[PDB]
């Protein structure tokens, strides 16, 4: 089970992250074979480290200690753009806290922030505002974009086709 | 626009009476805005005396209230001030002005030359 | 009596032409009402009539250079001047406009 | 001699990071000496004396006093207003400071529509609107205050709420106007009041001043082409006037002529300090076969005794 | 022995947090035994003359405490560069550095047909504004849609009085490619961008239409009569770009005397522009034909169009 | 088949008017050089001539409405239309223009 | 401006030979904007075939070149293509296009109408 610090997944270029799978191998009898793109790793410990990431190291990632139960294909999102909504989790079970935030380039000053229910301008506030939806429900899925004030110019961030798993 | 001719300044005697005047050039003074008497003790502070509005609603300085009367003539378009029972401290410079309001808070943009009345 | 007693600061000054100077009338109580204080700052040239400089302590009178700046809240109330000229060196005043009667300072004269 | 107060303060490092503690040394100098009691004020109330670590350096009669205070980082990053306040010889000599952040926490925009002389000198029924933009659709209501300087009673205004297509809300408000009060230049003000507001944005206006100047008028028609024998155009000349607000109109055969047919140019000054503006309007066939007297007419203040100058024209 | 204690203080932001136009950087060197002490400052490593800073070494017995103030303007701190006050003491080196705790607009010229048809010298300028400067590359690319090897352009700079720097560039053009409408692409780069900006245009599109150009005269006024004003009309053409000009007695008439209007489109989908020009007295005593000429593309034959209009 | 192969997603869609509709084509390797993505967008008209939609993966040729929006990153790139119109039924394509030979996607036709 | 006339759809046996043509209406092709041939297999994928620009610089597809060639006549404003040794799978729709340059990368304003070749 991958424990991602920070649980945010979509990034710009040249950035750093903590990569950590299973905590049931806390005492670590066998080491961890990480799989960038299928390719077997070299990390001695059960924690992998990224500093100043490359575009070409992205994509499908798995790890395993030595058991048949291999980790899940985790997919990575390196970018170079202007406007970015920023999320933690997409395949979200019911009753779960939902995390919602937008990001600007090199973490700069953006204002007049509208969140968008699938086209409908659902919540505006003058600045960023980390939205929480503490419990999932039925009608929550959709494709959600962002708008703001960038150097007085105005663009729109990408919409993200959110899928809810319903149990 | 409005132009000011103060009239009634000079040497006066204490404990007597004096009617003031300030001549207005360019308005019908019954219309609007307050009409005011303002004093300046030289070498000392600034002294508001009294005020009458266009309808005739009237305020005084409470420190001087009990001593002084303000009069008006809007056909003449001039207002006056009959001051009585003068004191030794009343040697001062006298500016008439018009009120200009905002939210019940008033201001006098315009100023006359100011007339020194010295009690002797 | 219970009037909001003014404290102009400083008492007087001498300068040179071009000096960025700052001055405060200090009060005792707060006239911030509906987020708004009712305060105007003034000036009279020597041997002349007075002149209002800024109404409501935030709003200019017409026909002025923009090199001046008023400020302050609560009981502290402040004017700042950025560039000095010789025609500015005189005595300046300020007055509250909140609760009647309206009160006055001593006047601070600036020299060059 | 009275002292002057100045503050010298700590520096963020080469990485621009705040120091975890803030050293507040206010430098005080320049006074004929006497008793000195410095108090520190965080947001106007007297701070504690123990963290004031002062120093009295005096060189002969010149005394360069200096009083150090020590905060933590977020003590300063609490955005509080901090103050070194010396009391000299019974007087008080005070210097203030506060956390210096960024700027522009709102920048609300509104509008005001001073009306047309047509609604002053032709229709003579003016209604003024003050027009607020960028209104947040929220819970707490506004408190509008239309207001005057003369302090006289008012009529009733409007209030137009609408959620806007680009997400926000909109409120404007409209009021009818008297005639001569603007002709004698009465000043008006509509005022905002809202729970979100740490400030309030107010705009006021009255009749725009200046000297007065009357214009000079001609108008010229279209000598036809072989291509068009029925469709021509008109245009009308003006120059040298002040102040420069006009209602421009069009007259023919007791018809107030329509609008989108014609167009009109913009207020532009002359080197002789008047302005000059034009307009244009096409011609059709049967109208001159009806009647031929046409007036590009306009409404100027220095035009008199009816605030207008007119020029009836004809063909050829 | 004790090593010295070096710290840095500065000027202050006030009770609203505003801006003194000059900032005072006080580098303190406290808590040290005296001996061999020489002090310097390094602004981005670079040194300046020795008369920008001031110091007062305070010596307290076996200990000492040096203060050292440097005064610059605000705009050097607004220039956001790094300053390093440095002292040499017994070889053992201690120091500290301090700096301060953007946009990019560009344009493109469209020249006059006079420079195309009559002056016949096409040199296109690509225009970049808001050059908030950095230390890295500003690598520009004049480039072509046809991609033939290019000639060389201009390169100049200016520090504006509102603070900013600038660069524009001017590249020569041929004529016939523009007559045929070749497109080009000036293109700057910078490392700090997440993404860059391209810009292009060329000769316009659509069909072609010639205009109806005329100009007429004014009457006089009862006030004064020796100073009159004539004007020029045009209407109903496509496209819109036209050198308009002014001719009398083989003299290019002075530019700032005449005023022109803006290109607006007619309601019948053509365009229309007007103009204006004052006349005075003594020139009609000289001569009477003053030619408001213009240059439309469809004008005939040499893109020549005027009406010689005069008085009386 | 040594070069980059292009896979579009979805393949074909039935829709209605005014809808906000999206497609995505995928590549194998990333060629995004110098901050530039060397991708273009294409439409054939069924029974008639083809047509470029977007050059340089973001820029429209002159003569289109503004109802259309292409984006994406890396090998994932994505075209979106905000509102459907009756003229919108055709077959649609993306294509790369970095490393020759230049490769193509399988094509996408829209239904109602 | 410029207009395009393809020519030469028909039925020829496999492993034979034929020639093409591509007629230009409105520009002397000798001076810029590369001159190109395009395949599309109907019901299936797409093909850039080859590319020749105005100075005569050629490029081909490496899987295909070795059996097909391309000729040119800019005075007749028409360029052509001789084909040789074709199989069954060369049944496709064939287009002709005009290169436009951008930073070492090229594009077409121009699309042909496409002609049908059907070879067994
Ligand atoms: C959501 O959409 C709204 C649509 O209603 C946007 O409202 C628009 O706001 C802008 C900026 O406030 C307006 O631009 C002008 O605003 C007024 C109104 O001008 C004219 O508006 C109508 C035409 O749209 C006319 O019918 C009216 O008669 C009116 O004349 C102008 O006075 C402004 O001028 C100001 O700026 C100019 C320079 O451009 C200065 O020279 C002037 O001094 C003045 O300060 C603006 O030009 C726009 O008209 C308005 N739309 C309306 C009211 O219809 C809204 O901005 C948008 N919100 C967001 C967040 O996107
Ligand atoms: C500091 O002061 C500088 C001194 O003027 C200013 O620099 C200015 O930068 C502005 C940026 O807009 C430029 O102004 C114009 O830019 C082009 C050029 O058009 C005109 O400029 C020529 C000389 O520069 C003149 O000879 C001609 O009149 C020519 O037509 C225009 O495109 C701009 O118009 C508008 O451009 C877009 C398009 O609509 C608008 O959105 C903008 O709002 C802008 O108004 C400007 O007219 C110019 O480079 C320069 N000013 C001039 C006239 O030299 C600037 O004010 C200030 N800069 C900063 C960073 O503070
Ligand atoms: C967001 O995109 C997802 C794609 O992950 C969409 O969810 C998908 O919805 C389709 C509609 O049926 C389904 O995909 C296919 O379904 C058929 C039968 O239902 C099945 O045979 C295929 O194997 C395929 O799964 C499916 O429900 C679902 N796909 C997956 C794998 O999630 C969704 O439409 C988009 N919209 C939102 C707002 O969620
Ligand atoms: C990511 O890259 C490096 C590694 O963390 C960061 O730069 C600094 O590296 C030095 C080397 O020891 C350390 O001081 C810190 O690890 C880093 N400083 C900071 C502020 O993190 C770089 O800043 C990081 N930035 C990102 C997210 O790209
Ligand atoms: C001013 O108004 C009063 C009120 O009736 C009138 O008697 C007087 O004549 C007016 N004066 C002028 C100059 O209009
Ligand atoms: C890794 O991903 C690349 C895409 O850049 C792909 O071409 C390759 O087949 C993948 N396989 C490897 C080498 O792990
Ligand atoms: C192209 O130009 C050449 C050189 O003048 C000329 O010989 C040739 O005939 C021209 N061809 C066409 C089709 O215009």
């Amino acid at each position: 089970k991958v424990s991602l610090n920070p649980p945010w997944n979509r990034i710009f270029k040249g950035e750093n992250v903590t990569l950590t799978c299973n905590g049931n191998n806390f005492f670590e009898v066998s080491s961890t074979k990480w799989f960038h793109n299928g390719s077997l790793s070299e990390e001695t410990n059960s924690s992998l480290n990224i500093v100043n990431a490359k575009f070409e190291d992205s994509g499908e990632y798995k790890c395993q200690h030595q058991q048949v139960n291999e980790s899940e294909p985790v997919y990575l999102e390196v970018f170079s753009d202007w406007l970015l909504l920023q999320a933690s989790a997409e395949v979200v079970m019911e009753g779960q806290p939902l995390f919602l935030r937008c990001h600007g380039w090199r973490n700069w000053d953006v204002y007049k922030v509208i969140y968008y229910k699938d086209g409908e301008a659902l919540k505006y506030w003058y600045e960023n505002h980390n939205i929480s939806i503490t419990n999932a429900t039925v009608e929550d899925s959709g494709t959600y974009y962002c708008t703001g004030k960038v150097c007085q110019l105005d663009y729109e961030s990408e919409p993200l086709n959110i899928t809810v798993i319903k149990a | 626009e409005v132009q000011l001719v103060e009239s009634g300044g000079g040497l006066v005697q204490p404990d007597g009476s004096l009617r003031l005047s300030c001549a207005v050039s360019g308005y019908n003074i019954t219309s609007g805005y307050s009409w005011n008497w303002i004093r300046q003790t030289p070498g000392k502070g600034l002294e508001w005396v009294a005020s009458v509005t266009y309808d005739g609603s009237t305020n005084y300085n409470p420190s001087v209230k009990g001593r002084i009367t303000i009069s008006r003539d809007g056909s003449k378009n001039t207002f006056y001030l009959q001051m009585n029972s003068l004191r030794a401290e009343d040697t001062a410079v006298y500016y008439c002005a018009k009120g200009n309001n905002y939210f019940g808070h008033w201001h006098f943009a315009v100023w006359g030359q100011g007339t020194l009345v010295t009690v002797s | 009596g219970s009037d909001i007693q003014l404290t102009q600061s400083p008492s007087s000054l001498s300068a040179s032409v071009g000096d960025r100077v700052t001055i405060t009338c200090r009060a005792s109580k707060s006239v911030d009402s509906d987020g708004d204080s009712y305060m105007n700052w003034y000036q009279q040239k020597p041997g002349r009539a007075p002149k209002l400089l800024i109404y409501a302590a935030s709003y200019l009178e017409s026909g002025v250079p923009s090199r001046f700046s008023g400020s302050g809240s609560g009981t502290h109330f402040t004017l700042t001047i950025s560039s000095l000229q010789p025609e500015d060196f005189a005595t300046y005043y300020c007055q509250q406009s909140h609760e009647d009667p309206y009160t006055f300072g001593q006047g601070t004269k600036v020299e060059i | 001699t009275p002292p002057t107060v100045k503050i010298l303060q700590s520096s963020c490092d080469g990485g621009g990071h705040f120091p975890p503690t803030i050293q507040l040394l206010c430098l005080v100098s320049g006074y004929t000496p006497g008793t000195i009691n410095i108090t520190w004020l965080e947001d106007g109330q007297v701070m504690d004396v123990d963290l004031s670590t002062a120093s009295t350096t005096q060189e002969g009669e010149l005394a360069s006093t200096q009083s150090e205070l020590t905060l933590s980082q977020k003590h300063w990053l609490s955005d509080r207003t901090y103050t070194c306040q010396v009391t000299y010889q019974g007087h008080t000599f005070e210097d203030s400071t506060k956390k210096c952040a960024d700027s522009n926490p709102r920048c609300v925009s509104a509008y005001l529509s001073r009306p047309s002389p047509f609604d002053l000198f032709i229709r003579k029924s003016p209604t003024i609107t003050c027009l607020v933009v960028d209104l947040a659709p929220s819970k707490g209501t506004v408190n509008l205050t239309w207001s005057r300087a003369s302090g006289k009673p008012v009529n009733h205004s409007t209030r137009k709420e609408e959620k806007q297509r680009n997400g926000t809300l909109t409120v404007t408000s409209t009021l009818p106007v008297g005639t001569r009060d603007w002709i004698e230049g009465e000043t008006y003000q509509c005022r905002v009041t809202h729970p979100h507001l740490p400030r309030a944005l107010m705009r006021s206006t009255t009749k725009t001043s200046g000297p007065r100047a009357a214009p000079e008028v001609y108008a010229f028609a279209t000598p036809e082409w072989p291509g068009s024998r029925d469709k021509r155009t008109l245009a009308c000349l003006i120059q040298n006037f002040m102040p420069e607000d006009i209602s421009v109109q069009w007259l023919h055969n007791e018809v107030q002529l329509p609008d989108a047919r014609h167009s009109t140019t913009q207020p532009r000054k002359t080197k002789g300090s008047g302005f000059f503006v034009f307009s244009r309007l096409e011609v059709t066939r049967a109208e001159w076969e009806q009647k031929d007297e046409f007036i590009c007419r306009a409404v100027h203040e220095a035009a008199s005794p009816s605030q207008t100058v007119q020029r009836a024209v004809s063909v050829n």
